[PDB]
C-alpha cells in the first residue's frame, strides 16, 4: 500500500519555470530510487529522469540540462523542475518509484504561449 | 540511445483470443525489458519485470518471453478489460527508454 | 552453493548482467570471485553490526533486512535470506539496483581493489555464451 501524488501548476507561459512535487505515503522517501517520467498529448512516454538514494541523478540527454529533480527528506517527498519550458513540454507528467511498482496518477502540464 | 520498437502499432483482439505483442531493441539488452499497461487517463502499470518475472496480483494469463534484442508479451485468453496500451522499456542503458506502444482494442 | 566460473559466466548473462549500464559481463564474474569466491552462502558480519550476504557479498546496513541491523533501510526491500538462494535472481536483482546508483560498481570493494583497472573480460574467456 505505497501512493504517490503530483502536484504543482497544471498552466504557465513560455520560457518559465515549470515546478512539481510528488508526495510518498506507504514509504520512505529516503528508502529508495525516484523517477519522473512524462507523456505528450497523443504520444508515447519519455524517462525525464531519476535519484537514487546517494542522491545522485541521471536525466535524460533529450532534455538538454534543463531538468532538476531533488528530494525534500522533510516532507517524504521529492521534486522536478524544468527550465525555459515551450509546447514541446505540454504533457502528463508521472512520477514513480524506481522499480516501476508504484505510479502516480500524473499531472497534466500544458504550457500555453 | 537504445531505440525501441513494438509491433504491431494496433491489434485487434477478439475476447478469448491469444494476444502476441513484439518489442524489440536497436542493440542487446540482455533481460532487462519490462512491460506496462495503460488504460486511458490511468498511469502505465508494471506488469512484467526483467523480461519474464511475475509481479503479485497480475493474472497469469500476461506471460513475457524473449531476451537480446527480441522480446514477447503474450496474453493466452484476452479478457475484455485488458483493452489497453502496452509499452516496453529497456533498463539495461540510461537513458532509459520506452517502445512506441501498441494500442490493443476489441475486434 | 559454489559456481564454477563459466557456469556463473553463463547464469549471469542470461539474467542480464553482460554490458547492464556499461559493466561487461567479466566485471560481474570477477566481483563475484573476489567477493565470495563463487560461494552463494558466504556470510560475513562486519564490524558495525550489519552483514554482507550471498555472491556478491550485498549489505545488510543499506541493501536488505535481516532483522538483525538497526541501521537497515532495505533499498531492495528483500529479507537477506534471498540473497543466500542457489538461485541468483534475487542478488542479481538488487546487484542491479545497487549499481544504478552514482557509485556504480564502485559499491563493491573487492571489485574496486582487485577487477577495476584489469583484463576483467579474461573471468569469461573460454567460456561459450
Amino acid at each position: 500500500q505505497v501512493q504517490l501524488q503530483e502536484s504543482g501548476p497544471g498552466l504557465m507561459k513560455p520560457s518559465e519555470t515549470l515546478s512539481l512535487t510528488c508526495s510518498v505515503s506507504g514509504d520512505s522517501i529516503r528508502s529508495d530510487y525516484w523517477s519522473w517520467i512524462r507523456q505528450p498529448p497523443g504520444k508515447g512516454l519519455e524517462y525525464i529522469g531519476y535519484v537514487s538514494y546517494s542522491g545522485s541523478t541521471y536525466y535524460n540527454p533529450s532534455l538538454k540540462s534543463r531538468v532538476t529533480i531533488s528530494v525534500d527528506t522533510s516532507k517524504n517527498r521529492f521534486s522536478l523542475k524544468l527550465n525555459s519550458v515551450t509546447a514541446a513540454d505540454t504533457a502528463v507528467y508521472y512520477c514513480a518509484r524506481w522499480d516501476g511498482d508504484y505510479w502516480g496518477q500524473g499531472i497534466l502540464v500544458t504550457v500555453s504561449s | 540511445e537504445i531505440v525501441m520498437t513494438q509491433s504491431p502499432a494496433t491489434l485487434s483482439v477478439s475476447p478469448g483470443e491469444r494476444a502476441t505483442l513484439s518489442c524489440r531493441a536497436s542493440q542487446s539488452i540482455g533481460n532487462n525489458l519490462h512491460w506496462y499497461q495503460q488504460k486511458p487517463g490511468q498511469a502505465p502499470r508494471l506488469l512484467i519485470y526483467y523480461a519474464s518475472q511475475s509481479i503479485s496480483g497480475i493474472p497469469a494469463r500476461f506471460s513475457g518471453s524473449g531476451s537480446g534484442t527480441e522480446f514477447t508479451l503474450t496474453i493466452s485468453s484476452l479478457q475484455s478489460e485488458d483493452f489497453a496500451v502496452y509499452y516496453c522499456q529497456q533498463s539495461n542503458s540510461w537513458p532509459y527508454t520506452f517502445g512506441g506502444g501498441t494500442k490493443v482494442e476489441i475486434k | 552453493k559454489v559456481f564454477g566460473r563459466c557456469e556463473l559466466a553463463a547464469a549471469m548473462k542470461r539474467h542480464g548482467l553482460d554490458n547492464y549500464r556499461g559493466y561487461s559481463l567479466g566485471n560481474w564474474v570477477c566481483a563475484a570471485k573476489f567477493e565470495s569466491n563463487f560461494n552463494t552462502q558466504a556470510t560475513n558480519r562486519n564490524t558495525d553490526g550489519s552483514t554482507d550476504y550471498g555472491i556478491l557479498q550485498i549489505n545488510s546496513r543499506w541493501w536488505c533486512n535481516d532483522g538483525r541491523t538497526p541501521g537497515s533501510r532495505n533499498l531492495c526491500n528483500i529479507p537477506c535470506s534471498a540473497l543466500l538462494s542457489s538461485d541468483i535472481t534475487a542478488s542479481v536483482n538488487c546487484a542491479k539496483k545497487i549499481v544504478s546508483d552514482g557509485n556504480g560498481m564502485n559499491a563493491w570493494v573487492a571489485w574496486r581493489n582487485r577487477c577495476k583497472g584489469t583484463d576483467v573480460q579474461a573471468w569469461i574467456r573460454g567460456c561459450r555464451l
